[PDB]
RNA sequence: UAUUAUUUAUUUUAAAA
């Protein structure tokens, strides 16, 4: 927009929220029943993500078959219209996608009981329709909810949350404008525990300030698990 | 035995009926035995900037440049950027053969001193807008400078053996038949080439060579 | 004078490092190992030649550098006593020692000398020995010079890469493996540098034989 | 090297600086790499076309168990009048839908046929300013020639013609249509399009047998 | 390709003595000569390393389509077997057939055991 | 005419346990599906209802593919002809295997030597063929092992294929039933259904070898009223 | 008579006296001349006069009657798949190549198990074969699974000097510090094992350091300093 | 075409870890001794830490800036791996997980985290800028690929020097390297990567695992700090789930390592600068009075 | 799924009969139920989502860019991305080349309705995302770009030549006649409209027909639906199919322009 | 013809006597 106040002395951010308030979290299950085994339409703030789980199924070619566990493939498709300016495909932009996809595979292959499904493959197709900051955390929430819809056995929830640090004030669920003005940490918290399955720090953060950011990060991620858990309760009781 | 046809695909094939929507500055269709080589030469133009220390107007820096400058003989010569396409009934990216031939043609054209850099300069013009003569172009120190860039594409058909010698001999014929279209500027003002007027490429016949294995 | 080392890399069968003027090339050899389906040869050994530039990615310039380096090492290896096997020869150019946009002979010559030494360290059956030197002639005084500097290349009329094959104590020149010439020269200059090069390569193998013997002898018993 | 300097721009020619019968020539059998060759050339009004077609087949596919054969047609740019790669592949899929109804596929089990068409020269001499419709009939006649030279069974000959962007390919002396292509053009017109293309189809149907029976 | 119980080959010609034979053409057939189809005398328990070598030309009659991917050939006849081989996997001289399972080169004089045809 | 449901504005329109939560802390239980053991306590791995049968503690998830069991009259499609077996598409997590020594061969046994085992199978049972069989046994991973060792099971023809979810198949004594209008339904417990004209066998066997069943030849004359009955 | 030689050099043996061809020299199938192909020390033994070259190498080539340490990488119906060295071609180990073998009994060997075997077939045009009991002499003592312990990578010359030459003081200097059991494979592998892990660890570090330091007289100071360090 | 680890070798290395034993003789928090070697030309650095050897090569050229940031220079990095570092690597596999992660981490540490002064690389806004390129060559793989590569790139950037530029009104002239001595790049802070390897038989964490320890690993963590107590970047995805207490212990242990390595690069650069500037005491122009 | 050769011959004889026995038994002019969502992407000028009966789904986004039409040729660009396929695939480049012809500026879409100043105009970026597809989706995508272009809002222009300026809040509605594409399958001598998955597998040939301004417009194709049974058709079938779309296309436009 | 098989092995029931 323009020159804005990031965190006013009145404790209000540029979009009206406060330091510990999340963006609106509207999740949906079973949005694509005739196109995948697991579906989750993730709408976190202005982020709009479609996650499709196809599996466990027989691999198309025996060159990708494991006789002791399933193979996990995560495909992240960032649409040309996810932002304001219609971005053109860049050769450099392909490297950042591979790092995200690999980080997601290594994250959920440890939490999803792949041993129960041997000689099978689990394809995760993701389509990002719009992004507005905190896209990495929202991708995690879509995968967790889509795997549960597909009946894939997991050990616990994996909650994705993004925390920013402005001067000395940490801020929960950073949007696009806030990420452009501060350092951002994304976390992958496992269930109600304080254990992390993902930790990405892509900007400079003082070492003495990192301890507190993680505490508020894992805390706000528990709230994300509640929002995802409640959506599964309402969808199971009404059906 | 070889049989060639120069300027067959060129924009300047007919001196009277010069093609309007053509691009090829000169071509050659060679055939030795049963192999077929088709070689056309398009071209572009690039604007060069004066990054010389002469423009500093300082005697000390200029004298230091003249003392420390080392001689670079091949720096005064340019080369063509060829694109070889040997049709062997396959799909995919560039074959190792196509890439090696392109590099050899570039390295041999550059070392044999066929195209000096001063021979690819652009005698820049300025087309005017005199009264109801619509436009009029004039030709000759000017500020902005330009240089011709030559692109060549080679298509080898019915390959029966090593075709590097055939690609080189076909390129040496097409080079001896290219004309540089005269360029001018209007009076945000990019450069424009002439529709019909052109100057043949001044290639020294001393340095032209032919291949045989 | 040239510098060379052997057995520098751990996770390969044979390695080497060849230095001349400012050109530095590290080469590694691994073989015989299991070849790929698109690589195996029914009767003889398959070669995988890879040369990588000091700057940027591997362009088509290194592709013709592979093809020339391949034409030298292929007759230099007893391929038939390794049927359905693979040999990976990888040359890494640390410093080019010359203008990459203009010349590539000082890197080709060092890759040949580095590959031969690495093939010796690996234990591949070699039919003979090999030496390679760069040759140039100066414009003003048409003088033939062996192992020219980077500045002499920019003042030369033609550049040459001579790769010879040595047998019997490094005295009998069995054949001329590679003679790559580019520039301006006639028949008289060719045999003038070819005769001059045959005696400069002859003292190179004599120095190479001393280099590899000073390293392999402490290994054996 | 390749591509060249990125700062260079292609030459620009200005339009303000100085200012019935469709000829045909056919040849076949001249590429040693492939089985069947073809070379069709046509120059009518201010538009000259010359393209080369090669057929590499039938190729036995390893491990394949298909009942009939598979045809692969690929258009490739040449040296003049370069078209976009998307439209070239669109004509390729249109052409494959034609020859899959003409080539005897049941006579080639567990094998494929690869077609290669090279638009080597598509000259255009209009005075002052889809253009691909004028080449589809010439490409169909070129593939049928190279397919016949390669000893491949073709159920009847196949030809086509243009009628203001309307390309129709006929078979059995125009009794049945095997392909339909129409870009731009006008409305209501259809009876005259099928008529102007059918007479152009018979003009190409017998001229292909001329060079195929000689030499 | 030589396996312990089979010999992968590449069909180069076929009968039409007149024959028919075709580079980047991409048209070639391949078959498999099983150990059970090498000889008629004592079919089981043989040694294909002593009957064939990589690069040898083998005249063999087909049996049937093996598995679609490969053909099944046989050499259990006196006129079927190695018809053109070279010493040391092509690294030697042109050898010629002599006995029913012996092949020798004139110049080099070296002998190598094959499954010849005469 | 078309019926286009239009929406504007947005993108679209017992105990319940979730993966990770505790179901019980009693060690005296036998953990079943949707359930994993950890630190002498019992947790859930899926989202569904808790089930208690004798001592078998399990969680039944909401959405789930077909779980094959021993003795299931299923309908499957052949995927590939493999080494001494077939891969049949039953609709579960993995392809079920149909061994060679588990079907009614045409000539009783193989006619060898001539071709391999795999190539001879494609002559009568190629890829994409539809058939019905019974799950003889199960593998350790849960894969099904089919068999066609009776005249009741064979290669389907003279009909049309449709698919329903596997959970919506009510259990009954008979797997296939005769229907009014000279039509016979084959309700596969895996969700695969085959609607065909009533044949001579299923009509004369449910009321009171040879390669004739592996023939792809359909019935020559089918009534135009019978085919339109299959659509309804 | 021992001298350093190079490829292409003149073979210092008269063609009159018959000489046996060994590893290092090559007989050209065309010119029939004997020429070197490797670089090392030439050895000639003055009944039978054999000749070979001792060259430095690390890539093991399978040769018959060689004791090797292999890693099982594949279980099959009638044989194992064993890897003698990384990236090399795998070798074959049949189930009948064991003491008291039986066709009705599968061996209890899994992947990742170290086996001490003997190369019984090394055809250049075929896959090499190994066995866990000598088919020629009936030996079986020492062959088989190498349970626990640690395997070490050494060059082929260090492994051959350790198995054959009894004057190599590495085995003696190790026994002065700890009791162990060793298995030496000609493919560059050395398997050691002690009672306590701390002793096996010091044996690993010594054999590693002694392989790169060709000074044979330094083996005593290596084991002295290495065993004294683990005590901290 | 992969590395085969025997069951006994895996059990021995893990049990040795349960007894505080590493085959090489280091502690669990001990970084391998790094050795920096500089080549003839500027930006030529070879790093050796243990048996791991990596060679870096810095270069630059005039390029077009990004339209989103017309006042910043570009930074390119390629970390392709040849079969030279081990036959398990396939030549041409540029999209591999190791190649991508190594490039992204050094890219975040150098370019994104402001280690390289991209604003000083601006020649003419929106048209002309310096594109500093870093080529990384994996010579011998014994683990610690991104740790060695980050030391090579950071040493190369501080050792690299770009051609000089004079501003003359609206004209800009690039002096040849033979006339005027090239100008060094702007290096704000020095980020150094430290990778942690985790095991479980109560978890064990080792610093800078070797190739053998890297294959038996159950989880990997990469942290990047500078001497300014700043966390440049952290990358942890999957493996053994860890808590904030274990990470902060990793960061505090890594800070003790990156602080010593930083002082070494600064010292080894000073020694290399004096070696190639022997007669620099006579050529000083700006001198003191009296 | 695939189809066995036994049931393939069952559908051919039932579809080619003079009473066309459709699998679902609909009439040769009846369509399947369709769900269409619109206006859900705030960052885009227009958006739509369509869900077919066989689970096929397609998402369309419409972005805008101020460009000088004196230098920008095509003012309407279509960018298709089918899930599970590469961007250089043949099945993608054909539809991409075809959709840019039905929506060509100055042909199927008049460039006058998206012009601004004498110098400048709007460039429409139509991005297609096929999530699921069972048959040829060129007809399903054409319905999605229809409902999206008929719900697209572009910024209102505020008006010596200078660069154009736009109002902060008020925006104009894009009123453009969006062409429609239909797929026809010929099975013997019967012409079918909107063929299903199994129906398009036994068809003898296929027909693609565009429809704009209440009439048939360019382009029209005759691409095959399956390489197995590719049969040449009588020209009277081409006329019957070309005349059948004229009889039922207004019923589609009326049922599609209600939003 | 799964107590059957795949050879550089796509087997995914080799257990009992």
């Amino acid at each position: 927009m323009s020159r804005l106040e990031i965190y006013s002395p009145e404790g209000l951010r540029l979009d009206g929220r406060r330091w510990n308030e999340l963006r609106r979290f509207e999740s949906s299950i079973n949005t694509h029943p005739h196109a995948a085994d697991g579906s989750s339409y993730m709408e976190q703030g202005n982020n709009k993500i479609i996650t499709l789980v196809k599996g466990p199924k027989e691999p198309r070619l025996k060159s990708q078959m494991d006789t002791s566990k399933a193979l996990l493939n995560v495909s992240v498709n960032i649409t040309k219209f996810s932002k304001f300016e219609r971005s053109k495909s860049s050769h450099k932009n392909e490297r950042r996608v591979l790092e995200i996809q690999t980080s997601l595979v290594r994250m959920f292959e440890k939490n999803v009981m792949l041993n129960i499904y041997p000689r099978t493959v689990i394809d995760i197709e993701i389509h990002v329709l719009e992004q507005d900051g905190g896209i990495m955390g929202s991708l995690i929430n879509g995968i967790t909810l889509a795997l549960i819809d597909a009946g894939i056995s997991m050990f616990d929830y994996i909650s994705g949350i993004s925390v920013g640090l402005y001067d000395t004030t940490p801020l929960l669920d950073t949007n696009s404008l806030e990420e452009n003005a501060m350092s951002t940490v994304t976390l992958g918290v496992v269930g109600k525990s304080e254990k992390l399955s993902l930790l990405l720090v892509e900007d400079k953060i003082p070492l003495d300030r990192l301890e507190n950011v993680l505490a508020i990060g894992i805390a706000g991620a528990h709230r994300v698990r509640d929002l995802m858990d409640e959506e599964l309760r309402k969808h199971a009781q009404k059906r | 035995d070889v049989a060639i046809e120069n300027n067959t695909l060129s924009r300047y094939a007919d001196a009277g009926n010069i093609d309007t929507k053509n691009n090829i500055l000169g071509s050659n269709v060679l055939k030795s035995g049963k192999t077929i080589v088709i070689t056309s030469i398009t071209g572009g133009i690039i604007e060069e900037t004066s990054a010389a220390i002469k423009d500093l107007d300082d005697f000390g820096e200029e004298e230091l440049f003249e003392v420390t400058k080392e001689e670079d003989i091949i720096a005064n010569y340019a080369s063509v950027y060829p694109v070889v396409e040997v049709e062997r009934g396959r799909v995919g990216a560039c074959t190792d053969e196509e890439m090696t031939i392109s590099q050899k043609l570039h390295d041999s054209i550059l070392h044999s001193r066929i195209l000096p850099k001063k021979a690819l300069k652009v005698k820049a013009g300025v087309r005017s807008a005199n009264e109801d003569g619509t436009f009029s172009v004039l030709y000759p120190k000017m500020k902005r400078k330009w240089s011709y860039v030559l692109y060549a594409k080679i298509v080898v058909l019915s390959r029966t053996g090593p075709v590097f010698d055939l690609c080189w001999n076909s390129l040496m014929y097409a080079l001896q038949s290219v004309k540089l279209p005269r360029a001018f500027i209007d009076e945000t003002y990019e450069i424009i080439c002439d529709q019909t007027k052109s100057v043949p490429l001044m290639i020294n016949a001393k340095n032209i060579a032919f291949a045989s294995n | 004078s040239v510098q060379a080392e052997i057995g520098i890399l751990d996770h390969v069968d044979g390695s080497s490092e060849f230095v001349s003027q400012d050109t530095k090339v590290i080469c590694s050899v691994t073989g015989p190992i299991e070849p790929k389906a698109r690589q195996e040869l029914p009767t003889q050994l398959a070669l995988e030649i890879i040369v990588r530039p000091a700057k940027g990615v591997a362009t088509t310039r290194e592709k013709v550098l592979e093809d020339k380096l391949r034409a030298v090492l292929t007759p230099l290896i007893t391929r038939h006593c390794y049927p359905r096997q693979l040999c990976q020869i990888t040359c890494q150019i640390l410093e080019s020692g010359e203008d990459e946009a203009e010349f590539s002979l000082r890197e080709l010559s060092c890759c040949i000398n580095a590959a031969f030494l690495a093939l010796v360290d690996a234990g591949i059956a070699l039919n003979s020995m090999c030496a390679s030197i760069p040759i140039a002639i100066i414009k003003d005084t048409s003088d033939i010079i062996v192992d020219p500097t980077a500045e002499q290349l920019k003042i030369s009329l033609s550049v040459h890469t001579l790769a010879l094959e040595f047998v019997n104590g490094g005295k009998v020149v069995k054949n001329v493996l590679l003679l790559d010439s580019n520039g301006d020269f006639n028949e008289d200059q060719l045999f003038s540098l070819l005769e001059l090069g045959e005696q400069k390569c002859q003292e190179l193998v004599t120095n190479i034989r001393r280099i590899i013997q000073d390293n392999i002898s402490p290994r054996l018993v | 090297r390749l591509l060249g300097p990125a700062a260079a721009k292609p030459m620009a020619f200005s339009n303000t600086t100085t200012h019935s019968e469709q000829e045909l020539s056919l040849h076949t059998g001249f590429i040693e790499n492939c089985n069947g060759s073809a070379l069709v050339e046509a120059r009518s009004l201010g538009h000259q076309t010359s393209l080369i077609t090669a057929v590499y087949g039938p190729r036995s596919i390893r491990g394949s168990f298909t009942s009939q054969g598979t045809i692969s047609i690929q258009l490739k740019n040449g040296l003049l009048e370069k078209y976009n790669t998307n439209e070239l592949k669109e004509v390729s899929s249109f052409l494959m839908g034609i020859f899959n109804s003409v080539v005897n596929l049941s006579r080639y089990p567990k094998s494929g046929i690869d077609i290669f068409v090279y638009l080597t020269y598509d000259k255009d001499l209009t005075n002052n300013p889809s253009q691909i419709s004028s080449l589809i009939p010439h490409c169909i006649t070129s593939i049928t020639l190279a397919l016949a030279d390669a000893g491949i069974e073709l159920v009847d000959m196949a030809g086509a013609g243009e009628a203001n962007g309307t390309v129709v390919s006929f078979i059995k002396n125009g009794e049945e249509i095997v392909g339909f292509w129409k870009d731009d053009g006008d409305d209501e017109d259809l009876l005259e399009c099928l008529d102007r293309c059918k007479e152009q189809y018979n003009r190409y149907r017998d001229l292909m047998i001329s060079c195929l029976m000689n030499q | 390709r030589l396996s312990l119980q089979r010999a992968n080959v590449e069909i180069l010609a076929v009968e039409d003595a007149t024959f028919s034979v075709s580079s980047d053409l991409g048209e070639t057939f391949r078959g498999i000569i099983r150990s059970q189809d090498v000889r008629s005398t004592d079919r089981d328990r043989v040694k294909v390393i002593e009957c064939f070598k990589p690069g040898d030309i083998v005249r063999a009659q087909v049996l049937s389509l093996g598995d679609g991917t490969n053909y099944y050939l046989t050499t259990a006849r006196n006129d079927l077997g190695v018809v053109f081989a070279r010493a040391a996997n092509g690294a030697g001289g042109l050898m010629y057939a002599t006995d029913w399972q012996m092949m020798t080169s004139p110049v080099t004089g070296a002998t190598e055991k094959r499954k010849c045809a005469k | 005419v078309i019926t286009i449901t239009k929406r504007n504005g947005a993108f679209q329109n017992s105990q319940i346990v979730t993966p990770g939560e505790l179901v019980t802390d009693d060690p005296i239980w036998m953990r079943g599906h949707g359930t994993y053991f950890l630190d002498n306590m019992t947790y859930s791995s899926v989202a569904g209802t808790v089930s208690r049968v004798n001592r078998l503690l399990s969680v039944i998830p909401l959405k789930g593919r077909y779980a094959p069991e021993t003795g299931d009259h299923v309908v499957g499609r052949i995927a590939e002809v493999g080494n001494k077996r077939w891969k049949v598409d039953i609709g579960g997590k993995q392809h079920a295997v149909l061994m060679l020594g588990s079907v009614n061969l045409p000539g009783g046994i193989l006619r060898r030597k001539s071709e391999s085992d795999e190539l001879q199978m494609r002559s009568f049972l190629k890829e994409g063929d539809l058939l019905n069989a019974e799950v003889q046994s199960l593998f350790q991973d849960g894969s099904a092992s089919l068999h066609t060792r009776s005249l009741k099971y064979g290669k389907l023809r003279n009909g049309m294929f449709c698919q329903v979810p596997s959970s919506l198949i009510v259990r009954a004594k008979n797997h296939t039933h005769n229907l009014p209008g000279n039509i016979t339904v084959v309700l596969g417990v895996n969700g695969y259904i085959w609607l065909r004209k009533t044949s001579q066998m299923d009509l004369a066997r449910d009321t009171p070898s040879s390669w004739q069943i592996y023939s792809d030849e359909n019935d020559p004359s089918i009534s135009n009223n019978i085919r339109q009955a299959i659509c309804r | 008579m021992s001298t350093f030689i190079f490829p292409g050099d003149s073979f210092p043996v008269d063609p009159t006296t018959p000489v046996k061809l060994g590893p290092g020299i090559y007989c050209d199938p065309n010119t029939q001349e004997i020429r070197p192909v490797n670089t090392g020390v030439l050895h000639v033994s003055a009944g039978v006069q054999t000749a070979y070259i001792d060259y430095s190498s690390k890539r093991y080539i399978p040769s018959v009657n060689d004791f090797v340490i292999g890693v099982i990488i594949g279980t099959f119906s009638d044989s194992y798949k064993v890897s003698l060295q990384n990236f090399s071609s795998s070798v074959s180990l049949s189930y009948m190549a064991f003491p008291n073998a039986s066709k009705k009994n599968r061996p209890t060997l899994q992947v990742g198990d170290l086996v001490y075997a003997r190369v019984c077939t090394a055809e250049k045009e075929l896959e090499a074969e190994i066995e866990c009991f000598d088919s020629t002499t009936g030996r079986d003592a020492g062959f088989g699974i190498l349970e626990d312990g640690m395997i070490i990578d050494v060059n082929l010359n260090f492994a051959r000097q350790l198995l054959f030459n009894n004057d190599f003081p590495l085995l003696k200097v190790l026994a002065a510090h700890t009791k162990f059991e060793v298995a030496i494979g000609l493919n560059g592998k050395i398997w050691v094992k002690c009672e306590e892990l701390s002793n096996t660890l010091a044996c690993y570090r010594t054999i590693m350091e002694c392989c790169q330091k060709n000074d044979t007289a330094a083996f005593k100071d290596i084991a002295k300093r290495q065993f004294k360090e683990i005590l901290t | 075409k992969d590395i085969e680890i025997s069951a006994s070798e895996s059990k021995f290395i893990l049990e040795a870890l349960r007894q505080n034993y590493r085959l090489d003789g280091r502690s669990f928090d001990q970084f391998r001794d790094v050795e920096i070697t500089f080549g003839k030309e500027f930006g030529d650095v070879s790093v050796k830490m243990g048996n791991t050897k990596v060679h870096c090569r810095i270069s630059c050229q005039i390029a077009q800036p990004y339209e989103d940031r017309p006042f910043e220079g570009l930074f390119v990095i390629s970390t392709e791996i040849s079969p030279m570092a081990g036959s398990q690597f396939e030549n041409g596999n540029i999209t591999g997980e190791d190649e991508v992660l190594c490039s992204r981490i050094i890219e975040k540490s150098v370019r994104r985290s402001g280690a390289l002064d991209v604003e000083g690389l601006c020649i003419v806004a929106g048209s002309k800028c310096w594109a500093v390129r870093a080529d990384v060559h994996f010579l011998d793989c014994d683990g610690g690929f991104i740790d060695a590569s980050c030391i090579a790139v950071m040493a190369g950037l501080m050792h690299f020097k770009k051609p000089d530029i004079t501003v003359h009104g609206e004209q800009i002239i690039v002096h040849p390297v033979n006339e005027r001595e090239p100008v060094p790049l702007g290096i704000l802070h020095i980020p150094i990567c430290v990778t942690f390897s985790f095991f479980n038989p109560s978890e064990i964490s080792i610093i800078d695992a070797t190739l053998k320890e890297e294959l038996l690993r159950d989880g990997v963590l990469t942290v990047t700090l500078n001497k300014n107590r700043e966390v440049v970047q952290v990358s942890k995805a999957g493996g053994l789930p860890m808590d904030a207490l274990t990470l902060m212990k990793c960061c505090h242990e890594a800070y003790s390592i990156i602080e010593k390595i930083t002082d070494q690069i600064l010292q080894l650069l000073k020694e290399d600068s004096e070696k190639r500037n022997k007669y620099a005491a006579m050529l000083t122009s700006e001198n003191a009075r009296e | 799924m695939s189809l066995s050769v036994a049931e393939k011959s069952y559908l051919y004889d039932s579809l080619a009969s003079t009473p066309s026995i459709r699998p679902d038994g609909r009439l040769p002019h009846q369509f399947r139920p369709i769900e269409i969502f619109t206006d859900f992407l705030p960052s885009s000028n227009g958006s739509s989502r369509i869900i077919a009966s066989d689970g096929s789904e397609c998402i369309v986004s419409i972005k805008s860019k101020v460009v000088d039409h004196h230098v920008e040729n095509e003012l309407l660009q279509v960018d298709v991305d089918i899930a599970g396929q590469r961007d250089d695939a043949l099945v993608v480049e054909t539809i991409t080349s075809l959709l840019n012809k039905v929506l060509k500026s100055g042909s199927g879409v008049d460039s006058s309705k998206l012009q601004l100043t004498k110098k400048y105009s709007f460039k429409i970026f139509v991005d297609v995302l096929v999530i699921s597809s069972h048959s040829h989706p060129v007809s399903l995508i054409s319905f999605a770009i229809y409902s999206a272009l008929n719900s697209t809002y572009l910024p209102k222009l505020i008006s010596v030549e200078e660069l154009p300026t736009f109002h902060d809040y008020d925006m104009v509605k894009l009123d453009i006649n969006p062409p429609l594409v239909f797929i026809l399958a010929v099975v013997g001598n019967n012409m079918l409209l909107d063929p299903a998955a199994n129906e398009s597998e036994v068809a003898n040939n296929g027909l693609i027909i565009s429809w704009s301004n209440g009439k048939i417009t360019s382009p029209i194709r005759s691409v095959a639906l399956n390489d197995s049974n590719v049969k040449s058709f009588k020209p009277h079938l081409l006329k019957q199919g070309l005349a059948m779309v004229e009889k039922y296309a207004p019923d589609v436009v009326r049922s599609l322009e209600n939003l």
